[PDB]
């Protein structure tokens, strides 16, 4: 039942994922550094949004501190992946 | 594997137990007390060859 | 677990932190899907309501009046995830995380098996030997002279220098 | 083992589902053996006689 | 020994402190009838007790 | 082994309870943007009510139909 | 019930559970003849019986205990003699429903006397 | 609404201490930081450090345990109710305890003198 | 006894005309052989007592101390082995004479017959003792230390000496179980309250009543480690020998000149368990916990009943192996961080998985966990006192609780954490030191299964 | 073992009466245990006391003369009081034993009669309380420091106060 | 090695002892405040917040990770009762005063109600039992030689 | 059950002390009703599951109180079988997810799931009282016994309250848990294909199932039980168990309908346990601690 461990491509097509399914403003295009503000003109709402589901997909919390500077898909990989300690 | 595990896990300490029991602990008067068997009418003893009468007749 | 906190939270970070507040004991009290999504946009709708005001004096005092009524209306069992603070594997794998200097103590009769993970282990110090010295002048030379000082650090600006105070958080056991 | 599946029903044994099934439709098939041969168990076996439905020659009362 | 087998977690060890603490507070009856049986009987065994 | 991700042009929010919470948050004159995510429950495998006599009257079936079989054998042996 | 007829209405009318013997036993029975005991004191001592039970039923408790240690690997086989017990336990019960009607109805002819 | 306690205490949120603009507080706020953070540089410059056989000693731990074991006589002063308390502390339930156990000893002497006391199957004290 | 004494006193040459590098080795070897003979006091075959001399004797109660006494002494020797290490040979040859010199007194005193015999030894135990605190002690309170001891236990002890010669003259003796075939009742005076009061306060000090334990704490925080476990072990256990051997003669006055001693006795046991709870050294809560154990040997003493001195017994002997275990624990980590703090050492069981274990059953025992003598003393000192008055109860389990709350704060930080991982200077654990442990635990398992070496003499 | 110190009384042990048809497994696991497990041990229980029988040895209850009482005993000397007091503890641990006798014969009458011990546990129960009074009378207020000067004293306080009694 | 000069004194009555102060414990002469001087050997130690170490930010990768807290930063007179393991004053949703009246309310109903029970019991109407043997006054316990005080058990 | 254990054995001194056995009629039920409150409103399965055994604790020491100790030992041994398969089950779909004990954050296990949803269904019924499952052989006469006895008509009352609030949260288990819809993670690795997790709980519900008959009908008679009763006696257990789960159903329901969960104090109360912890956890460790540091150590040791 142990489940499966981690992979960079893996968190990169989840997260790749998410934000397709998100609808206020990725028009299905999203390039791994397709910045939130500047590339897609969102809100820091909107980031918390983002966050908190990426959260839900994943099974753990990000602090608000470190949460307050995520706007990149590349960024919430690199902080995921600096927390579950992956290519070992 | 049932069978030697058996042997090696019950048997031993069984015969060292018996042995206990019977020769260190049944030579002693009070060391193992048991109650008394129910006995009910009818029921013949075996160390008198007696035998206890049964009950009187039931009214219904 | 990355950051340090700044000298004081903005406004910003402020409201932003009570909506998630907010959102996640929305979650705590609806439990199914459809409930939370349809009461999380009502929440976003009133927040909206005031994104393009400014006056500050005006602004705090709805903050102050916001987190009472939050405090009033907040669920008291809310959800934590499990290996977050409250939640029931916060702190569990802290018995096996053992620190690296154990190792300095082995027995030869330890290391003789494992013995291409030793030599490495090795040559790691020799990178640490050798990237202390200029670890130190690196801060020292980068130091704020006007007394001003928080709890950053910079990066390494070189072909061969390393970040300076890194073997902490390099070296550091899994989660598991 | 198995395959991992994402936002999908997984493919499932038959074990885990027939030992499930045999399990519960034991435990029906009890309850019924059950409610069929010993029903006063849960229902009563003995009545609850109707006070004052006696006469005062039993419970002697003089006038 | 079995609540703080995860003896990194600092609510294993206050849960398991919290029975040491309460089963302690029982003991104090359990002890309390010993030593009345102790002196009324001149004994500990539930069969003299039962006199 | 190498992990799979289905498309996402099949996750919508047609024949759905979202749909009737979009259809309350657009009276209400508003949009729900992560419906679709929630959305791949509610299909598939995962669709259907369960109900209460769903789970307690499971193996009923089979239970009543062995009952009713040692029933007659039991009248048959007398 | 008894507990509203008691603790609202009228409650000096109305028996008290400990007190039930209280009136003379035959101030209605003429010649008020005694509760039998079929089983002996020592039927019933040689039994390993329990003083919560050695009661005017002892004789069908032993022939239920006697049938159970007897066909014992078989279980079930003391339904019949279990039967019996209950009901002479439920017509003992029942005479007791009826001294509690009996010293009831005696009150009744106390308040009615005056 | 929300009565604080010195044992549930006020949270931050409410705290108007927070939500204070003034420069006497965001000032004061940047220097607890700069000295935080400098002691943290103080720190870590001794944590990873090479060529450390030793442990990292704590002068503010070494501080507190001075302060509460043997910096308390050069600064006590008797004082009312300081001799009042250490007076009661002292002698108050020990008079308590001994009317206690005395009552009781001599109520069981002056039964068991008169002989109106069971004392069965007690064969050992 | 003799045979006991003499080789002994041999152990001191062997030590100083023994080579720089065989005279641990063959001095504690020796010590052990020692140890062994000592068992010949154990051949009691019969109720009557043995009497080797005029001058030596032997019973039930003097036994297990003296055999306790022979077996501390190469533990002692093994812990006081890493330190005092880079010392020069000449000054731990010193060391080990000291040592020596306390099991030989010791062993006298406990085989005496004469009170002053006894008071001359009870109170030469005092040289070495504080030699080795002053000597080789590392702070500077070592000397304030040293002083409270001495003159505490002095200013007890005289007015002891002066009753013991009123009796010389009144008696003609102060000979043992002479005493006791003539002693007689007194006219409860002032005079002879008074002589009960002189007689008993030398040892109501040498084992602290509440009032005066205000030597044992720095003593044992100030010592080295060897100092700290003969204090907990015997020279906390003089009194109580003194006590039991005095009570005798002056009867009937015990039954209303001991109340006092029994009330601070039953308060302090509360007021320095709850300290237990708040203190920071290590030390200081183990020397707190031997106080609030040596209370209930008090109140035990006081009360005059069987399995009252029976209870006492058992739990002498018991503290005293459970203290020297919990003492040479500490010891351990001190060797290794050169702090008293508690809670500055975290997160072992980690690194130490098994000295792990040691801190834990030496806890289960101070805590009194079943089937042990620690609890088969303490359970019939409480049965003991609940027949006094059954008031006694309340304070009894008020102990008990905070007993099982220190014992468990004690282990859980240190133990039972998360590590200090900034810790670079754990050095793993010596066989020695684990010998160590094992010599104190696996004697209280024999103990437990044969308790009839440890009940008295009464039983 | 001697019957009459500890009297074990008989077992009424009944017929075994199977009103059935079906098998009991406890006899035939019986038989199994008395084959596998009874014989081997029962041979080499043998095997022992065949070398006992041929190397017996024998040992002997000792005896111990009777000395004077402390009432003969004056009032300093010593070489009396010795001989007496070791006396009185070789008696008080005899009676120690002969009470611990008594309970151990009641707790097996408890045991035994079960249910019925309120009936038929009665003059062991009688037994235990009058042994209970004697060494109550002799021996319970005494203390830690107890001796025959102390029973002594006891004795003459109760037979004062008993005479009294008498008297009026 | 520490000295004088770096262990804690006795009280300050000067501001320039409240500035040496300060900064030896390693706070601002503006937050530190001395205990008041009732001569119990506070002396010269920081008064600081009664708050415990639950307060503090679990999500800082703090030094002292047990107790939350620094290397440098003054320690609280009374860590040992607030060290995590112990007293807990963080704060609730519910407060004080109104808890510790829904608990005693409750539990003072309760037993108000287990009186009113015991004042007004349930049972079921019937008499009380009969044993017939003078109640088994032989069985239980009795005395054989003696003879009880006869009792009857009539029918209906 | 080492205390309820402890009373029966010594049971032959509690059967004429009036005052032992009205205190545990009146101590046992008032945990019934004060333990199943708070496991109405927990989140956990492993607490809610603990407050049951509290609760069924309490209704045994009713039980003792009432003077029926062997029927007090026979609900301590039927009620282990289902008491250790629910938490197995539990700790089964734990260690299947990513260790997440929170009801809130599970569903489907009736489809996703088979084995322990069957085996978590069956240990509720016989918690419940289903008429068969080793719960009635024991619950069903104690019930009876309750209001048979001449006993405390509070308690009486509370008793069979918290009898309801049995199958109340039990309800609750089976509805957030095996009823609803897959609030959970995305990433799904479930697996109960493993025989040293199948055939333990397959052995436990068998006993679940038929402990009751075996042991019942072999024990000996050691209490005569009363057959004679109104029907609004012989079925109240039955009758308020169904009650209870109809009542469940309800309340459960109305969690859809898309109405705001306006918190309440009633609930708040059953949420934080009564504030027993929260306040006594709170000032007895303050009062003891600050007595033993100012008091004991500084006023008198260290300083008078
Ligand atoms: C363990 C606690 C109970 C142990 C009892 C002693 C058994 C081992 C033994 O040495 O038996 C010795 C026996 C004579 O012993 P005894 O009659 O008491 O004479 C005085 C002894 N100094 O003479 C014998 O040697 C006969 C027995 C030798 C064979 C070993 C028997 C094993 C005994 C196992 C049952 C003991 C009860 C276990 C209870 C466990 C409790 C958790
Ligand atoms: C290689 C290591 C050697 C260690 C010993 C190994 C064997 C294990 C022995 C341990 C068990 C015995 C321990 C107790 C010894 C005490 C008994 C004793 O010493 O008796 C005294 C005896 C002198 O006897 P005595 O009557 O005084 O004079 C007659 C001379 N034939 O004197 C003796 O009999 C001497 C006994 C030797 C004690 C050592
Ligand atoms: C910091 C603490 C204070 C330190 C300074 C100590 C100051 C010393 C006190 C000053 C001197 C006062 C004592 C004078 C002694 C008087 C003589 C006496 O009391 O002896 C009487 C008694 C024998 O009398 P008896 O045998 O009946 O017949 C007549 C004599 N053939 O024989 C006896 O009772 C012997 C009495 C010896 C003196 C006992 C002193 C009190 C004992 C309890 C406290 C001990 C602690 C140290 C002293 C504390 C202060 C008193
Ligand atoms: C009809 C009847 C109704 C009334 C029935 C009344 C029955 C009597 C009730 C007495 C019990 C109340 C006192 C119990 C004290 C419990 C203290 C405690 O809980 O310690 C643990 C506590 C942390 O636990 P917690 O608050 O749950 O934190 C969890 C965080 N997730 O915090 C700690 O870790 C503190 C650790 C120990 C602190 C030292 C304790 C010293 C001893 C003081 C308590 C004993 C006082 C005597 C209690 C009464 C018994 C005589």
């Amino acid at each position: 039942s142990d489940a499966p461990p981690l992979t960079l491509d893996g968190i990169k097509d989840r997260v790749l994922y998410v934000l397709k399914l998100y609808d206020k403003i990725d028009p299905e295009k999203l390039s791994v550094n397709s910045h939130f503000m500047k590339d897609l003109g969102l809100d820091s709402l909107d980031q918390v949004e983002i966050i908190m589901a990426m959260e839900d997909e994943f099974g753990f919390e990000i602090p608000d501190i470190d949460a307050e500077k995520l706007m990149c898909p590349q960024e919430i990989v690199d902080y995921i992946a600096d927390k579950k300690d992956v290519y070992e | 594997r049932s069978s030697l595990f058996a042997v090696s896990h019950v048997l031993i300490p069984m015969w060292f137990v018996h042995y206990y029991v019977k020769y260190h602990m049944a030579t002693k008067p009070y060391t193992i007390v048991s109650s008394k068997p129910r006995i009910f009418p009818g029921d013949t003893i075996l160390e008198t060859g007696e035998v206890i009468p049964p009950m009187r007749d039931f009214p219904d | 677990a990355f950051c340090a906190p700044p000298a004081y939270l903005t406004h910003q970070q402020k409201v932003l932190r009570l909506y998630k507040r907010a959102l996640r004991h929305l979650e705590s009290w609806c439990i199914h899907r459809d409930k939370y999504r349809y009461f999380a946009c009502l929440m976003r709708a009133r927040f909206e309501e005031h994104k393009n005001e400014k006056d500050m004096m005006r602004a705090t005092q709805l903050l102050r009046e916001a987190e009472e009524e939050f405090w009033q209306n907040q669920h008291p069992q809310p959800y934590i995830f499990p290996d977050s603070p409250g939640g029931t594997s916060f702190e569990r794998y802290e018995c096996y995380k053992v620190p690296e200097w154990c190792l300095d103590y082995w027995h030869p009769s330890e290391k003789a098996m494992y013995p291409d993970y030793f030599s490495k282990r090795e040559q790691w110090k020799k990178l640490r030997m050798e990237s202390w010295d200029r670890e130190v002048k690196q801060l020292q030379e980068e130091t704020s002279p006007d007394g001003i000082m928080t709890e950053a650090l910079p990066p390494a600006r070189r072909e061969g220098d390393l970040p300076p105070l890194w073997w902490h958080i390099v070296t550091r056991p899994r989660e598991r | 083992h198995i395959q991992p599946r994402y936002r999908e029903f997984p493919q499932l044994t038959r074990s885990q589902v027939i030992q499930g099934e045999f399990l519960s439709s034991l435990m029906w098939f009890w309850i019924l053996w059950r409610f069929w041969h010993d029903s006063d168990a849960v229902l009563g076996h003995f009545s609850y006689p109707d006070p004052s439905q006696w006469t005062d020659e039993e419970l002697g009362i003089p006038p | 020994l079995l609540i703080g087998w995860w003896y990194g977690r600092t609510d294993a060890n206050t849960a398991a402190l919290q029975a040491i603490l309460y089963n302690r507070i029982g003991d104090i009856g359990f002890i309390l009838a010993m030593v009345w049986f102790s002196l009324n009987m001149n004994s500990w065994e539930l069969q003299q007790i039962m006199f | 082994g190498k992990m799979e991700l289905p498309d996402y042009r099949q996750w919508k929010i047609e024949g759905t309870p979202l749909e009737t919470v979009q259809k309350k948050l657009a009276a209400r004159g508003l949009r729900d943007p992560w419906a679709r995510n929630e959305a791949w429950r509610y299909m598939g495998g995962f669709a259907g009510n369960i109900t209460f006599p769903s789970v307690i009257l499971k193996g009923f079936k089979w239970g009543f139909a062995a009952f009713v079989v040692a029933l007659g054998a039991e009248y048959f042996l007398d | 019930a008894h507990l509203t007829r008691r603790y609202l209405w009228d409650a000096s009318v109305e028996p008290d559970p400990e007190k039930i013997p209280s009136f003379p036993p035959d101030l209605g029975f003429p010649e008020r003849k005694e509760r039998v005991m079929v089983a002996t004191q020592q039927e019933m001592m040689d039994a390993q019986l329990t003083l919560q039970q050695r009661d005017y039923c002892a004789h069908y408790l032993i022939r239920l205990l006697k049938c159970k240690r007897d066909s014992f690997p078989n279980f079930l086989a003391c339904k019949h003699e279990q039967h019996d017990w209950d009901y002479c336990e439920h017509l003992d019960y029942v005479k007791r429903m009826k001294e509690f009607e009996r010293e009831r109805r005696l009150l009744q002819r106390k308040k009615r006397r005056a | 609404k929300y009565k604080p306690a010195p044992l549930a205490t006020l949270p931050s949120t409410l705290d108007p201490a927070e939500y204070d603009v003034s420069p006497e507080t965001r000032r004061a706020q940047v220097e607890r930081l700069s000295i935080r953070a400098r002691l943290k540089r103080e720190y870590l410059l001794q944590y990873n450090d090479p060529k450390r056989v030793s442990h990292i000693e704590d002068p503010a731990l070494i501080r507190w345990t001075y302060a509460r074991s043997a910096n308390i006589y050069p600064n006590f002063r008797p004082t009312p109710k300081n001799s009042l308390l250490g007076a009661v502390a002292g002698f108050g339930p020990l008079i308590f305890w001994y009317y206690v156990f005395k009552t009781d000893r001599d109520r069981k002497e002056r039964l068991i003198q008169e002989g109106k006391l069971d004392r069965k199957f007690n064969i050992s004290y | 006894m003799l045979k006991i004494i003499l080789p002994s006193l041999m152990l001191l040459p062997l030590t100083w005309l023994s080579s720089p590098k065989k005279t641990w080795t063959n001095v504690t070897s020796y010590s052990f052989l020692i140890s062994l003979t000592s068992l010949t006091l154990l051949w009691q075959t019969d109720e009557n007592y043995k009497n080797f001399s005029n001058m030596f004797s032997s019973d039930p109660l003097s036994t297990p101390l003296i055999i306790l006494t022979a077996w501390l002494l190469p533990l002692m020797l093994m812990a006081s082995q890493n330190h005092l290490k880079k010392d020069n040979n000449v000054l731990q040859k010193l060391y080990i004479s000291m040592l020596i010199s306390l099991q030989i007194l010791l062993i006298m005193t406990f085989s005496a017959t004469e009170l002053i015999m006894f008071y001359i030894l009870f109170e030469a135990t005092l040289i070495p003792t504080l030699i080795i605190i002053t000597r080789w002690g590392n702070q500077t309170e070592r000397l304030n230390a040293g002083i409270y001891f001495l003159f505490y236990t002095l200013i007890g002890s005289i007015p002891l000496l002066i009753a013991l010669i009123l009796i010389q003259n009144h008696v003609g003796t102060l000979n043992l179980m002479i005493l006791s075939f003539t002693t007689h009742t007194l006219d409860a005076s002032w005079s002879n309250n008074l002589l009960w009061l002189a007689c008993m306060m030398a040892f109501l000090i040498k084992m602290p009543l509440y009032g005066v334990h205000l030597w044992l704490p720095k003593a044992h925080v100030e010592a080295p480690i060897a100092g700290s476990m003969i204090l907990a072990a015997i020279l906390l256990k003089l009194g109580s020998y003194g006590m039991i051997r005095i009570s005798i003669i002056l009867d009937p006055l015990t039954k209303y000149m001991a109340y006092p001693f029994i009330l601070l006795s039953l308060w302090g046991m509360i007021m320095t368990s709850s300290i237990c709870l708040r203190q920071t050294d290590l030390k200081s809560l183990i020397a707190y916990s031997s106080v609030s154990h040596m209370a209930l040997v008090i109140a035990s003493i006081m009360i005059q009943t069987p399995w009252s001195f029976m209870g006492a017994t058992m739990l002498m002997i018991a503290h005293g192996l459970t203290s020297s275990l919990l003492f040479c624990l500490a010891n351990s980590n001190y060797e290794r961080i050169h702090s008293r703090t508690m809670i500055m050492a975290r997160g072992l069981q980690m690194v130490f998985p098994l000295m792990a274990t040691w801190w834990l059953m030496a806890s289960l025992a101070n805590l009194a966990l079943p089937p042990s003598i620690n609890l088969m003393g303490e359970l019939f000192i409480t049965m003991s006192l609940f027949s006094w008055s059954n008031f006694t109860i309340i304070l009894m389990g008020i102990n008990i609780i905070i007993t099982g709350m220190y014992s468990m704060y004690m282990i859980i930080t240190t133990q039972r954490g998360k590590l200090t991982n900034h810790m670079i200077n754990l050095q793993p654990s010596h066989t020695r030191e684990l010998t160590l442990m094992a010599l104190h635990m696996i004697p209280l398992i024999l103990l437990t299964t044969s308790p009839k070496l440890i009940t008295g003499l009464t039983m | 073992w001697d019957k009459d110190v500890y009297p074990e009384p008989p077992s009424r042990t009944p017929a075994p009466s199977p009103q059935t048809s079906l098998p009991n497994p406890i006899t035939y696991l019986t038989k199994a245990y008395d084959l596998v497990v009874d014989w081997p041990v029962t041979l080499v229980r043998e095997f022992i006391e065949r070398q006992h029988a041929k190397n017996r040895t024998y040992y002997y209850h000792r005896q111990y003369r009777r000395v004077p009482d402390i009432t003969e005993c004056k009032e300093g000397d010593v070489l009396c009081i010795y001989e007496a007091e070791m006396q009185w503890r070789r008696d008080f641990k005899v009676d120690q034993e002969i009470m611990n006798i008594i309970q151990e014969r009641l707790k097996a009458c408890q045991q035994r009669e079960g249910e019925n011990y309120q009936q038929n546990c009665a003059k062991e129960l009688e037994q235990f309380t009058k042994v209970t009074k004697a060494y109550q009378d002799r021996y319970l207020d005494l203390g830690a420091y107890y001796s025959a000067r102390k029973c002594l004293a006891k004795q003459k306080q109760r037979m004062l106060e008993e005479r009294k009694a008498a008297r009026q | 090695h520490m000295t004088k000069d770096m262990l804690p004194g006795s009280y300050p009555r000067t501001p320039e002892e409240r500035a040496a102060a300060a900064k030896k414990y390693n706070m601002r002469v503006e937050d530190y405040e001395p205990y008041p001087d009732d001569g119990m050997g506070y002396g010269d130690y920081p008064m600081l917040p009664n708050r415990s170490q639950h307060e503090r930010d679990p999500w800082y990768q703090w030094d002292h990770s047990e107790l939350r807290m620094n290397w440098g930063e003054p320690i609280h007179w009374d860590l040992d009762m607030y060290i995590r393991n112990r007293v807990d004053t963080s704060p609730t949703p519910v407060s004080w005063d109104v808890m510790c009246k829904h608990l005693f309310g409750f539990v003072a109903f309760m037993v108000f109600m287990f009186w009113v029970g015991h004042v007004f019991p349930s049972y079921q109407p019937v008499g009380p039992k009969q044993y017939p043997y003078n109640n088994l006054y032989l069985e239980r316990g009795g005395d054989p030689t003696k003879e009880p005080e006869p009792v009857v058990h009539y029918d209906i | 059950v080492a205390g309820i254990f402890l009373l029966v054995r010594f049971h032959p001194l509690t059967t004429n002390n009036n005052f032992i056995l009205t205190t545990m009629l009146c101590l046992g039920a008032l945990t019934t009703l004060f333990t199943a409150i708070c496991a109405l409103t927990q989140n956990d399965i492993k607490k809610i599951i603990a407050f049951s055994t509290s609760s069924q604790l309490g209704l045994m020491m009713v039980t003792l109180g009432m003077n029926q100790p062997h029927l007090a030992f026979l609900h301590i041994c039927t009620h282990a079988f289902f008491k250790a398969m629910l938490f197995m089950c539990s700790g089964s779909i734990i260690h299947s997810l990513a260790d997440e004990q929170d009801i809130r954050k599970m569903g489907n296990i009736t489809k996703i799931m088979p084995f322990t949803s069957s085996c978590l269904v069956i240990g509720s019924l016989a918690l419940t009282g289903m008429p068969f499952l080793t719960g009635f052989y024991s619950k069903d006469l104690i019930i009876e016994a309750i209001n048979t006895c001449n006993t405390n008509a509070w308690a009486l009352l509370i008793t069979l309250i918290a009898t309801s609030m049995t199958a109340m949260y039990s309800m609750r288990i089976i509805y957030f848990v095996t009823m609803t819809k897959p609030r959970f993670p995305p990433l799904i690795s479930i697996n109960e294909n493993d025989p040293d997790l199948m055939n333990p709980i397959k052995r436990l519900a068998f006993g679940s199932i038929f402990a009751g008959f075996v042991i019942s009908y072999n024990i000996p008679p050691t209490s005569i039980p009363v057959l004679t009763m109104p029907w609004f006696l012989k079925t109240t257990a039955l009758i308020i168990s169904v009650l209870g789960f109809l009542i469940a159903l309800e309340l459960n329901n109305l969690t859809m309908k898309l109405s705001m969960n306006k918190a309440n104090p009633y609930s708040s109360f059953s949420t934080l346990l009564g504030f027993f912890p929260s306040i006594i956890h709170r000032i007895t460790p303050m009062k003891s601690l600050n007595l033993s540091l100012k008091t004991s150590l500084t006023l008198l040791d260290l300083i008078w």
